[PDB]
């Protein structure tokens, strides 16, 4: 262990078609966030089909190239890394994972979830324009955008329009906005007395 | 043999659409499962009835 | 709960979701909506609604202008 340089290891490995009876070698080592760890470490949770390990085998230690990796992760049936590499493309990083999506690995689960985050905005009009050429449940579409401070804005509840006469009832939402804009208000005019009110005694 | 097995199970306990799904969701909060409460939605949007409605307008106060 | 039971056993509910509100506001959002999931069909009366819409636009008046007393003041006694 400690005296080694390790880069000058897993290269003898590697070039050997050998190097997983290192598996463990790799276990109590991978502290070193060394590249050739991770960086076939993962390749040896790819074609082993390791998620549990693969995923806390980067839980930390983020020393390899982010790209690739996913490359081969997509050429894949079983979504499991289809699933991460989508996660390992965005990292941090929510806008590739989205625009990123088309008929498949369209989840109508997590698809609803990974745009939240976002703050590019103007992509909910993206999703959502999509949503409507494509899918039906732009309700939960439309709607876990708008809760959300407001990010859907009157530019998109109407571009909808332009469309749909019928389909737009659901709100939950818009009125969370209402009254919020009604209780802010509410503060509001509450200062604006404190004001008034103070304005009396000192001068009345 | 077993992982390519293990493989095969998946898009197999109810189709890789809840089941698989299912499980890389166990492997927002919930918060984020009030949100996949909207969730269930068959027949007609399968919600809105009780826990579905309570949840939502809950959480979005 | 009466609101919620108009609905259940009753018709009027009109002339009860509606005095509820123009006192002040006791009818909120909560409740405005609570008859979009539920109810579809039934709720068109307004009349109050809107007494609290220009009133929820008349403070706004006398806000702004209040406002406005600040920015006039500041403005010209530091320009």
């Amino acid at each position: 262990s400690p005296r080694l340089d390790h880069t000058r290891a897993v290269n003898y490995f590697s070039k050997v078609k050998q190097l997983p009876l290192v598996k463990p070698y790799l276990r109590s080592v991978q502290n070193h966030n060394n590249k050739s760890v991770n960086e076939s470490l993962n390749n040896l949770f790819i074609t082993e089909e390791d998620y549990q390990a693969l995923r806390t085998s980067i839980d930390a230690y983020d020393n390899f190239d982010n790209i690739s990796l996913a490359q081969r992760l997509e050429k894949h049936e079983l979504i499991e890394f289809r699933r991460i590499a989508a996660y390992l493309f965005k990292g941090n990083n929510r806008w590739k994972q989205s625009v990123e999506l088309c008929k498949k690995d369209s989840l109508y689960k997590d698809a609803m979830q990974y745009a939240s985050e976002s703050k590019d905005t103007e992509l909910a009009e993206e999703l959502l324009q999509w949503f409507l050429q494509e899918e039906k449940r732009e309700c939960f579409g439309a709607c876990l955008f708008t809760c959300y401070d407001l990010l859907r804005p009157d530019v998109v509840l109407e571009t909808a329009w332009r469309h749909n006469i019928m389909d737009f009832a659901m709100p939950y939402f818009i009125q969370v906005m209402k009254e919020y804009l009604t209780k802010v208000d509410k503060l509001d005019a509450s200062e604006s007395l404190r004001k008034e009110e103070e304005q009396a005694t000192e001068t009345q | 043999s077993e992982q390519v097995e293990k493989n095969k199970i998946n898009n197999r306990i109810a189709d890789k659409a809840f089941y698989q799904q299912p499980d890389a969701d166990i492997i927002x909060x919930x918060x984020x499962x009030x949100x996949x409460x909207x969730x269930x939605x068959x027949x007609x949007x399968x919600x809105x009835x009780x826990x579905x409605x309570x949840x939502x307008x809950x959480x979005x106060x």
